[PDB]
């Protein structure tokens, strides 16, 4: 017999952060000593 | 592309000067030398070697 208007919110997720890793500073950051066995794989961080 | 890192401008050394020897030559050369059965032992610290 007698009524009214209710309001709802919701959310839905659409976007995420970007994140971006280097590998090579990630493995071998400041070590040459280190970039000289880890460009003996290579691949490993061109796939990543 | 490849990462890279701020290359160093000076260098920070940093000791404690007017320290006695260790005088190891004096302890490996003496001439009470004991056995394995009673080995002995000293402990080098807080010296210039
Ligand atoms: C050997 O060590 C003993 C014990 O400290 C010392 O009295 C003696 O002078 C030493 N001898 C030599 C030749 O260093």
């Amino acid at each position: 017999t007698n009524f009214t208007i209710a309001g709802h919110e919701e959310f839905i997720q659409t976007s995420s952060p970007k994140v971006t890793i280097d590998c090579s500073a990630f493995v071998c950051s400041n070590y040459a000593a280190c970039h000289d066995l880890l460009s003996e794989y290579g691949t490993f961080c061109d796939n990543i | 592309l490849s990462g890279f890192t701020v290359k160093p401008v000076a260098t920070v050394y940093r000791r404690i000067p007017n320290l006695p020897d260790c005088d190891i030559d004096n302890w490996l050369n003496n001439v009470s030398v004991p056995s394995p059965l009673n080995w002995e032992r000293r402990i080098f610290s807080n010296c210039n070697f």
